[PDB]
RNA sequence: CACGGACCAAGGAGUCUAACGUCUAUGCGAGUGUUUGGGUGUAAAACCCAUACGCGUAAUGAAAGUGAACGUAGGUUGGGGCCUCGCAAGAGGUGCACAAUCGACCGAUCCUGAGGAUGGAUUUGAGUAAGAGCAUAGCUGUUGGGACCCGAAAG
RNA sequence: ACCAUCUAGUAGCUGGUUCCUGCCGAAGUUUCCCUAGGAUAGCAGAAGCUCGUAUCAGUUUUAU
């Protein structure tokens, strides 16, 4: 049971992925090759009213 | 450090989660049990000895009789209104002892106290 | 326990905005540091140290500076 | 003797593409050394201190030269002052940067380096000690 | 036996190695 | 200089008003960084098991 | 009533 | 506010946001630039004609 | 020579843990490690954090103790590179890291008397000479755990 | 004498140790603690500073 399970990160490492991760929704051409039909929404990123 | 049979007793402490969680609730509850009240007492401010640490001011368990004295009421009544009152405690400095009374004269304005019935 | 502070980090205890005003007691204790050391030679500003414990050589390189130091008690 | 680095960072695959390219149209040495340079690992890449920088633009002359270093440029509090002169590192940490910046001077990317001095020309490369970490 | 005797003789290539 | 996105109604239709780019998408992307922090964070939820 | 631990 | 920018700083406790190494992520044009054009070799024809 | 082999299906042998170490990769940088804990949550997930603490940021001696700039941090021989002249050879200035030599400074050193005092013979500590560290991932070597697997006269 | 645990006991040991291809590639030996059990060199690599130069050679010749 004493195996390693759990594995330490970096809270600097883990901010830099998640900035990084954030980052690459916005360049448009990462989200095609994801496997996400975005060809037919109008604008990356896509920004909706509050209301929503 | 491998001489002994350690490897019948090798605690893994998987239930940090559940405990935290389990923590948590049990403030909840307090506090559901002791909603009007501060789930914590209100502690003293006091100086540490061991002259490596003695920089640095730290909590204590409760203000001595002197203190509460000094604060305008009774260490037997103090204690029903959550103020800790430590009965070993000397105080040895002025600048401490009155820190101490400022903050109990302001937690007594703070607090407000229900009828009794 | 006797932490020793060199004279060059002495400065970075000061915060940085008041450092540039600057260019002032400074309390060591507070920062973890007993004894003060010299390895080079601070800008000669005036500087009071609250230190408990100066080297000599050290205490040579605060008077060129026009320093002083502080003894508690 | 290399031939590719070690390194999976995409931008830093992108530099020395860019450097092994300038290096091969313009057989400059500079250009050469710089991609030799940049093939050295994390240990056989020392950080460049600050002042480091500042002691060699106050060396004769230095002052119109441009400083290149292939390593990490850190801040040293040992002087409140420093020349105003461009820097150009790999990357620039924050206090580096900062004291780059109040002392008037610029913090430029390898790339931009490389543009303004295609051929290494006013350069000038800077390493930190090797032996001095164990 | 086999085993035994493979051993038995292992035992003696040793014993005329070390005397 | 930042470009502005604008604000998309809930019928789809785009809105006068805009906004500033966060300036968080220009950090740099590291592919090899968040695959390696994703392949280390995929296992804290990890459950312990043994015979 | 005690400084808690963490910000807030 | 909750990444922070040039203006903001981070809004967290000792965080800052990931510095670039790369000021572009285009090398065509860094090796299209006026600059490293004039002082770049003419190239050759890109397939060595098979002599001999 | 010998140990095993009548044949077939399944099972079956360098796996894990604690410490130390080189190398490689990422993060921050004279700082670094958030996750012992608190806040929070779509509830063992994920995101943040006060104060302390591990390491380094400076060492030395059996000890109280002391504690690293005369110099542009030191002169020379060089030394990846840079600048000037040189349409090339080549000549000059600059000198990174780094090797050598002669120097400076910190602990102690054996005396030297200006009362523990000035300098030197010099030894020595991986000491300083503008810091180079801290966190995570991978291959990898050693030690103890059953430790590549079965098996030995037994208390 | 037998039954179950410490015990999966104890090694100077008998037996075995699983998919493919390419490249490089040994020693079978010196020294030294006065040894049975290896401490150190060399043969093979790995990383960097230089150097691609006039650094060398299981080779031959001439002056002493």
């Amino acid at each position: 049971t004493w195996r390693k399970w759990n594995v330490k990160v970096n809270h600097n490492e883990k901010r830099y992925a998640t900035a990084s991760a954030i980052a690459a929704t916005a360049v448009a051409s990462l989200v095609l090759a994801r496997g996400h039909r975005v060809e037919k929404i109008p604008e990356i990123p896509l920004v909706v009213s509050t209301d929503l | 450090h491998f001489r002994k049979h350690w490897q019948e007793r090798v605690k893994v402490h998987f239930d940090q989660a559940g405990k935290k969680v389990s923590r948590r609730n049990a403030r909840a509850t307090r506090a559901a049990k002791i909603a009007p009240r501060p789930l914590d007492l209100l502690r003293p401010v006091v100086r540490a000895p061991t002259v490596k640490y003695n920089r640095k001011v730290r909590a204590g368990r409760g203000f001595t009789l002197a203190e509460v004295k000094a604060a305008g009421l009774t260490a037997a009544y103090a204690r029903t209104i959550g103020i800790a009152v430590d009965h070993r405690r000397q105080n040895r400095n002025q600048e401490i002892f009155d820190a101490n009374v400022q903050r109990l004269k302001e937690y007594q304005s703070k607090i407000i106290v229900f009828p009794r019935n | 326990w006797k932490p020793v502070l060199n004279l060059d980090k002495l400065w970075t205890l000061i915060p940085e905005d008041k450092r540039d005003q600057y260019l002032p007691v400074i309390d060591t204790l507070a920062a973890g540091y007993g004894k003060i050391l010299g390895k080079g030679r601070i800008p000669n500003v005036p500087v009071i140290v609250k230190a408990r414990f100066v080297s000599k050589l050290a205490e040579e390189k605060i008077r060129a500076a026009g320093g002083v130091v502080e003894l508690i008690a | 003797h290399r031939t590719a680095p070690k390194s999976d960072n995409v931008y830093l695959k992108l530099l020395v593409k860019l450097y092994t390219f300038l290096a091969r149209r313009t057989d400059a040495p500079f250009n050469k050394v710089v991609l030799k340079a940049l093939f050295l690992s994390k240990i056989n890449r020392p950080p460049v201190s600050v002042s480091r920088i500042a002691r060699a633009l106050k060396q004769e002359g230095a002052a119109n030269k441009t400083v290149v270093v292939v390593g990490t440029v850190t801040d040293d509090a040992r002087i409140f002052e420093f020349p105003k002169t461009t820097v150009a590192a790999l990357r620039f940490t924050a206090g580096a940067r900062a004291k780059i910046v109040k002392a008037g001077g610029e913090c430029i990317t390898l790339d931009q380096l490389a543009v303004r001095a295609p051929k290494g020309q006013n350069t000038l490369i800077l390493r930190g000690p090797r032996n001095s970490r164990e | 036996d086999g085993v035994m005797k493979n051993e038995q003789r292992a035992l003696r290539r040793i014993a005329k190695k070390h005397h | 200089s930042r470009p502005q996105v604008t604000v998309h109604s809930l019928t789809g239709e785009a809105t006068a008003n805009a906004l500033p780019l966060p300036a968080v998408f220009s950090a740099p992307i590291r592919p090899d960084i968040v695959h390696t922090v994703f392949t280390s964070v995929n296992k804290n939820k990890r459950q312990a098991y043994a015979v | 009533l005690q400084t808690p631990a963490g910000g807030k | 506010q909750v990444w922070g920018s040039e203006t903001v700083a981070s809004s967290k406790v000792g965080y800052t946001l990931p510095s670039h190494i790369i000021s572009t992520s285009d090398v065509t044009r860094i090796i299209n630039s006026s600059e490293i054009q004039s002082a770049i070799r003419p190239a050759g024809q890109a397939t060595q004609k098979r002599t001999h």
